[PDB]
């Protein structure tokens, strides 16, 4: 399993491309275990006026 | 006595629920392209064939 | 042999398109039939 | 209550600052008014 | 434009 | 399955034309009390 | 003639920027 | 998926850099010959107390 | 059928009007979030925002529930 | 795919009328 995982990671790094995983990012668990740091970008990003 | 006739400071009055703006740095943001597409994809050849 | 994770991917992807769009037609009649309940129609 | 008649641009640094809320930056530069060592200097007087 | 679609059309968008 | 030294040879371009951060002649006039406020403010 | 300043009531200089969705 | 659709998307991607990088050397020398010009970064403070 | 009961996500600082309203108000107004607060009520586009995220909208027609999906 | 309630009844209700109309136009 590690060398399946720093195989496509090797090949994310070496074509260019950056990001979170797409299949993680997808789900909604993702966005309950990450309640804190959305509080504050939402914010940044409303007050700012990018919203 | 009733309230409002009892003595109060005299005082600049309350900018509580005032909207301020931000003057944010320059590399704050970052640059955006790829336009998201709000519309559902559809899938009418797909179902038709 | 074995080999081919990408036309499954691409199947994923249209069989994912597939049943949400049947979930959605779902929804959408029984909100549109009134046959259906309002607690599967409003809802 | 007056309505706002101006325009009010605070920097983004200052994204903390609330009003009838006092930050953990306030108390650490401003330390005298929150060591309970002199009773005219509390936090209602720093609000105030 | 018959009026069973036509209470849903702005049911379903209520643009 | 694919022939990578051709696709990082041309994904090191990619990432040289990449926009990542400023560069140092389009900065603008740097600020010194900015950056010294900004890094109190812990934020991120 | 009067002139407004940037701290006029809508005359800011920092213009709302949108979202690439919008 | 395959290699010669996988090259090709980063054809489709090097020449989109490449003309933001003629984008943003334009906008710096815009700005060098005195003409405020945005960049693709936003413009960053105003005149309100930091220059 | 395996239909997304997004109604049931009716936790206390939320409510099943207020979700009501919440998707009324998106739809009615695209992602115009002080309008959508405004018909919303007694909520900050903050809060709106987030619990627009938060929705599991479409983690039924996903594969697994958190074996693992592999390649 | 998984199914659908009313294309399912459709398609048992299309089958058997289509049956019909081969088991039909032969006499």
């Amino acid at each position: 399993n590690e060398c399946i995982a720093s195989t496509s990671n090797a090949l994310k790094v070496l074509s260019g491309d950056e990001g979170y995983n797409e299949d993680m990012v997808r789900r909604a668990n993702f966005y309950k275990e990450n309640e804190a740091m959305l509080r504050e970008n939402i914010e940044v990003i409303l007050s700012n006026g990018r919203m | 006595v009733d309230s409002k006739l009892l003595p109060k400071n005299i005082e600049p009055p309350l900018t509580s629920q005032y909207s301020t703006r931000h003057d944010a740095p320059r590399g704050l943001f970052p640059f955006e392209s790829y336009k998201p597409s709000v519309q559902l994809p559809d899938m009418a050849k797909l179902k038709k064939m | 042999v074995g080999i081919d994770t990408h036309t499954a991917t691409d199947i994923y992807q249209t069989l994912i398109a597939l049943n949400l769009d049947t979930t959605v037609n779902d929804c959408l009649d029984k909100l549109l039939n009134d046959e259906c309940t309002e607690s599967t129609r409003e809802n | 209550e007056i309505p706002q008649a101006h325009e009010i641009v605070i920097p983004s640094y200052s994204k903390w600052f609330n009003l009838e809320k006092i930050h953990s930056i306030e108390v650490q530069s401003l330390p005298e008014f929150f060591t309970n060592r002199i009773p005219s200097k509390t936090p209602e007087v720093y609000m105030r | 434009l018959s009026t069973n679609l036509i209470s849903k059309i702005s049911l379903l968008r209520p643009s | 399955g694919y022939d990578i030294n051709y696709i990082s040879k041309i994904g090191e371009k990619i990432d040289s034309n990449k926009p990542i951060f400023l560069f140092a002649p389009e900065l603008g006039a740097i600020n010194l009390h900015a950056l010294s406020m900004s890094l109190q403010s812990k934020n991120l | 003639k009067r002139v407004p300043n940037p701290n006029f009531l809508g005359n800011c200089n920092i213009k709302d920027f949108k979202p690439p969705y919008i | 998926f395959s290699n010669k659709e996988y090259i090709s998307r980063l054809w489709h991607t090097l020449k989109y850099y490449q003309d933001l990088k003629n984008t943003r050397m334009k906008s710096i020398t815009s700005t060098s010959q005195k003409i405020p010009s945005a960049s693709i970064w936003g413009n960053g403070y105003s005149g309100y107390g930091n220059g | 059928l395996k239909k997304v009961k997004i109604l049931e996500q009716i936790d206390e600082n939320w409510s099943k009007e207020d979700l009501q309203k919440l998707l009324k108000g998106i739809q009615e107004f695209g992602a115009d979030w002080y309008k959508v607060a405004k018909n919303v009520g007694n909520k900050s586009p903050e809060q709106c925002i987030l619990r627009f995220l938060q929705l599991p909208i479409e983690d039924k027609f996903l594969y697994g529930d958190g074996n693992g999906l592999g390649p | 795919m998984n199914t659908s309630d009313s294309e399912s009844t459709l398609y048992k209700y299309l089958k058997e009328s289509k049956r019909k109309y081969d088991e039909i136009t032969h006499p």
